């Protein structure tokens, strides 16, 4: 088909993008801990992940 | 002093989020297709009826110049 991975594959770039901003690392992120998490969310994903979703 | 400030939804929460599948219908019948089929079928055919007879004449007449020329 070919075509739906490109256009989806923009979306994957934006959830990375959010990857990013919460970690630093777009995709090995290390992000959970076994203690909770590492660091706090930024002060504006929250707005960000629901104008993506 | 200062109260705490951190990533949190704002007050009455976010905005309704769309999930459902959204595939609108168009909207042709299989019969409305069919008939639209059929009209260009029956308008196409009666051009050529009409073309094609006028080509036969336009033969017929051909012929006939070559005819006279042909002694």
């Amino acid at each position: 088909a070919m075509t739906p991975f490109f256009w989806m594959f923009e979306e994957r770039e934006k959830m990375f993008e959010f990857y990013e901003r919460v970690s630093g690392a777009r995709m090995h992120a290390a992000y959970i801990r076994p203690g909770g998490v590492h660091q706090d969310l930024p002060l504006g994903l929250l707005d960000d992940i629901y104008e993506f979703s | 002093a200062s109260k705490v400030k951190q990533d949190m939804p704002p007050p009455g929460g976010y905005g309704p989020i769309d999930y459902k599948r959204n595939l609108p219908r168009r909207g042709l019948s299989g019969y409305s297709m069919f008939a639209v089929g059929i009209g260009t079928l029956l308008f196409g055919y009666w051009s050529m009826m009409k073309w094609n007879r006028e080509r036969r004449r336009l033969q017929i007449e051909d012929f006939e110049a070559r005819i006279a020329l042909m002694p």
